[PDB]
């Protein structure tokens, strides 16, 4: 029943902002580049939610960690047609997990841009992100296109009925 | 000394910008209640004029066009309450999640200046002070919780610095795109209503 | 008896109807007026809090500048509605509360003749169908005085109140017209600004 | 301190109702026969007035009486320039004098038209109508034109002196 907190993180061009206008209003919008970080008090399914929406430009990442104080879970946006890059994804992955500031924070991971002919799979994914390794940790990967609209709502439907129990 | 006290006056520039967006946010909720009750009048108004228009044909027009432009008034008010609210909500976070967000880290710099200061005073106590076979011991004691303190106080001072660049970077957006929505929605309630 | 009191007492009916009707428009209306009100004392804090805010803040200067203007220029036209909705209040009011009272003033000394003229109405056949002596045909001609007496204290109100009905309906028109008008176009300028 | 009761009364054309908005709100308007009455608070000198304004026309002038009650000022308007009708002015003014319910109403005579080339002097007509052989009543005559605005205040401020007394 508690405003809870949640962070969509990841690197720059995911999908992190569009996530969130998407949450808030249901609807693809405009949007620039996240110079820091937007912030919008969301509401899904009778639960009230403060979404912090940082940006994931290298000279930002390493400020990331200013944010994680009382966070309840963490959605982690990925590029589904960037391999080049997924192993960048995986040592901000890897990073931020270890941070105690987040030890009670559920991983939900959005395999975003889905609606792509070339897309990864989500298998691939979870292995280049290492998720199979992440013991002691309730997590979920979704494949979802913030443009679209597909797979968002079942990704939220988990992190709601989860972050309730 | 410049770098720690650009510190406080950086601090004393967001506590008073944000007794400044409160009150903004005081008036501007005020307005939407206003606007409410206006609203709510403007549909009695507008019924009130249009019973009197059928059941008086004596002067059904005059009596006519009013409750039309009352009625009118009513759902354009119903679109403009809205914005004003979406505008109210937003800057609530702004002001109410975002700034204090800031403020948790300002109190905690604040708190570690004061342990840092206070071992530091002990230090030099220990130093000053008299001397015996046990006062060395102490020294070393006093040192390493000074150097410990000072580092706290040195962690903190850097994340202040930052969540205050990074707030100054995302208060400039946010009030930018919310204090043009809220013209706009002023904007297209009178164009709303010149239209008709 | 006449069919005129039965067409007046109709019409009687509808002015008081009618006035409870005007009452509501005119009470209203000063609620309204009350809400604008307060609505341009806000929209003039707000204009001085966002010109203050701009020029404090030359970041953001402009978008807040801009704002500034647009509140205190909707007070100064606000304080130009709120002046005619006002003089439309009064008017009414006039109306309503002045001009029409003036013809239930007259309405009651109608009635209070009417009332009067069937207690008097009703002594002249108590005593056509009563007992007889000294002390009834005496009786019978000095109820029919006061009986005719006041019968013409009841016809000519009556009278009276038609002539007060024909010209207050035209003034109501008038007013009406001349109110609900200046009421519209006073919105409709304040919108024009 | 009380509202007080006015009615204008006089020939038709004489300018009552042009006075009538002229003591309202200062200024000339375009005017139309008065079928019946108009009515308007005014205030002047911080006195409120509840001000009646009745039509000239032979057809509305017998009806006159109907609204007699509660007066506490007869303003009667004269037309200056009118010297064909001076005569009807007179026997309706005293027809009206010899009612009772105006036993306490004070008589201001407003001679209108005065900014008219051949204008009567306030002599000719004070004499015509038969204000210097009144028996116990209040009366005072004045030059005036509803167009110009000349003699308002006077009359308007011996109106107001007269009631305080
Ligand atoms: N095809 C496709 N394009 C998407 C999808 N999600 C986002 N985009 C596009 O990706 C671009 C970047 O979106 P944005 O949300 O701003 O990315 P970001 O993660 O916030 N980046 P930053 O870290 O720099 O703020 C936009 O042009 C948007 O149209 C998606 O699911 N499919
Ligand atoms: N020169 C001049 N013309 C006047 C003056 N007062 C009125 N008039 C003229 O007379 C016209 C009619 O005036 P009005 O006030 O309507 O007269 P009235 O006494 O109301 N007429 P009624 O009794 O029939 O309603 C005006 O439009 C104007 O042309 C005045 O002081 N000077
Ligand atoms: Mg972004
Ligand atoms: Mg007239």
């Amino acid at each position: 029943t508690r405003e809870m907190r949640i962070l969509i993180l990841g690197l720059d061009g995911a999908g992190k902002t569009t996530i969130l206008y998407r949450l808030q209003v249901g609807e693809v919008v405009t949007t620039i580049p996240t110079i820091g970080f937007n912030v919008e008090t969301v509401t899904y399914k009778n639960l009230k939610f403060q979404v912090w929406d940082l940006g994931g430009l290298t000279s930002i990442r390493p400020y990331w960690r200013c944010y994680y104080s009382n966070t309840d879970a963490v959605i982690y946006v990925v590029d589904s047609c960037d391999r080049d890059r997924i192993g960048i994804s995986k040592s901000e992955l890897v990073a931020m997990l270890e941070e105690e500031e987040l030890r009670k924070a559920i991983l939900v991971v959005f395999a975003n841009k889905q609606d792509m002919e070339q897309a990864m799979t989500s298998s691939e994914m979870a292995n280049s992100l290492g998720l199979p390794a992440l013991k002691d940790r309730k997590w979920q990967i979704f494949k979802t296109s913030a443009t679209k609209g597909t797979g968002l709502d079942e990704a939220m439907e988990w992190l709601v009925e989860t972050l309730k129990s | 000394r410049t770098v720690d006290l650009e510190l406080e006056l950086q601090i004393e520039l967001l506590r008073e910008t944000k007794r400044k967006y409160e009150s903004v946010l005081q008036l501007g909720r005020a307005l939407t209640a206003h606007l409410y009750s206006l609203l709510q009048t403007q549909h009695a108004l507008g019924d009130a004029f249009a019973d009197l228009s059928q059941k008086s044909p004596e002067l059904q027009e005059e009596f006519g066009y009013n409750a039309e432009t009352q009625k009118l008034l009513c759902k354009n008010g119903e679109t403009l309450l809205g914005a004003v609210n979406f505008f109210v909500s937003s800057i609530n976070t702004l002001v109410t999640k975002t700034m204090e967000d800031t403020l948790m880290t300002v109190k905690q710099y604040e708190a570690a200046r004061l342990e840092y200061d206070a071992y530091r005073t002990d230090l030099e106590e220990l130093s000053l002070g008299p001397r015996d076979a046990g006062t060395r011991g102490r020294l070393e004691s006093a040192q390493a919780t000074f150097q410990a303190h000072r580092d706290k106080y040195e962690k903190l001072r850097g994340d202040v610095a930052i969540k205050l660049k990074f707030l100054e970077e995302n208060k400039i957006k946010v009030m930018h795109k919310q204090l043009l929505l809220f013209h706009n929605a002023v904007s297209a309630y009178f164009a709303g209503n010149q239209k008709q």
